[PDB]
């Protein structure tokens, strides 16, 4: 299962 | 008895030709199990292994939401990085992300990973401690300060030591009949005259899983690497792998040579002689 | 930096004349990801060719498998034709049933 957070750069 | 789960994301900008392409794939060990493509019709995460098809609609809905959110982050980040580097808007650029976890034979966490590239080179990586970052250049130092402020490492570590390991354990149990089985190589030798003076011997390993294998050639019992050739391990298309090794020999001398095949699925290493 | 593809052309199963199989062209080690791969029968494009989902290796280079169902014969010639930004013209690699 994938991670839920998406981190902007 | 150790195992891995990995996700691989790729985003590619397409200036003048719409929004970036985003592709996501997931693997357990050497087995792909899910995919997403921005340019496919479904707009949904999709199954690629039989044992994941049993997951219910809430699983597919959540996985879809997660990869769509990453595709939108990557779109924004392609612009942000272009600006850090002072790059032209005319160029196509790539962001790649890998992450996941390794467990041992008892299912316990070994380590986690999260690493990112820009244009096929390291950009930023989570260190093995899961508590700090390595930035590859001055642009990535900006991102590192942003992620330090955001406590991004704690977010990553919570997933990598938690959910990641728990779902890998689940998949290994549901998929055990294939993920935890070895397929040994089907082996054979072929012979290919070059001239009246020389011939090629080729030692084949076909249909094996997992991908790791060793093929070696010997002459009168001694390892030979001169005048040999080993091809890169290649997928068969059906979930297994293939490899061969070849040597050029003097004609008449073929029966001096042996090939040895080592694989986890073999009760004993195989020896082949023409 | 751009990386040129490595190319292997081969069959799923050992070839047997008259028996259905899959013809594979595996491209790996390339960057960037845009790549053109056609499979050829007697120099003409094979119409139906599918490919795997894009993934990448530890060095960030990409790999893809392109494939078609086919039935080999003694006389028909098969090949893969690859274009990439690193290639000044398309590269044709012939299928050899012994490789």
């Amino acid at each position: 299962a994938t991670i839920g957070t998406a981190m902007y750069k | 008895g150790s195992h891995s789960m990995r996700y691989f994301y790729t985003s590619v900008s397409r200036p003048g030709r719409g929004e970036p392409r985003f592709i996501a794939v997931g693997y357990v060990d050497d087995t792909q199990f899910v995919r997403f493509d921005s340019d496919a019709a479904s707009q949904r995460m999709e199954p690629r292994a039989p044992w994941i098809e049993q997951e219910g609609p809430e699983y597919w809905d959540q996985e879809t939401r997660n990869v769509k959110a990453q595709s939108q982050t990557d779109r924004v980040d392609l612009g942000t990085l272009r600006g850090y580097y002072n790059q032209s808007e005319d160029g196509s650029h790539t962001i790649q992300i890998m992450y996941g976890c390794d467990v041992g034979p008892d299912g316990r966490f070994l380590r986690g990973y999260r690493q990112d590239a820009y244009d096929g080179k390291d950009y930023i990586a989570l260190n093995e401690d899961l508590r700090s970052w390595t930035a590859a250049d001055m642009a990535a130092q900006i991102t590192k300060r942003k992620w330090e402020a955001a406590h991004a490492a704690e977010q990553q570590r919570a997933y990598l030591e938690g959910r990641c390991v728990e779902w890998l354990r689940r998949y290994l149990e549901n998929g055990k009949e294939t993920l935890q089985r070895t397929d040994p190589p089907k082996t054979h030798m072929t012979h290919h005259p070059i001239s009246d003076h020389e011939a090629t011997l080729r030692c084949w390993a076909l249909g094996f899983y997992p991908a790791e294998i060793t093929l070696t050639w010997q002459r009168d019992g001694e390892d030979q690497t001169q005048d040999t050739e080993l091809v890169e391990t290649r997928p068969a298309g059906d979930g297994t792998f293939q490899k061969w090794a070849a040597v050029v020999v003097p004609s008449g001398e073929e029966q001096r040579y042996t090939c040895h095949v080592q694989h986890e699925g073999l009760p004993k290493p195989l020896t082949l002689r023409w | 930096i751009q990386r040129t593809p490595k190319i292997q052309v081969y069959s799923r199963h050992p070839a047997e004349n008259g028996k259905s199989n899959f013809l594979n062209c595996y491209v790996s080690g390339f960057h960037p990801s845009d790549i053109e791969v056609d499979l050829l029968k007697n120099g003409e494009r094979i119409e139906k060719v599918e490919h795997s989902d894009l993934s990448f290796s530890k060095d960030w280079s990409f790999y893809l498998l392109y494939y078609t169902e086919f039935t080999p014969t003694e006389k028909d010639e098969y090949a893969c034709r690859v274009n990439h930004v690193t290639l000044s013209q398309p590269k044709i690699v012939k299928w050899d049933r012994d490789m």
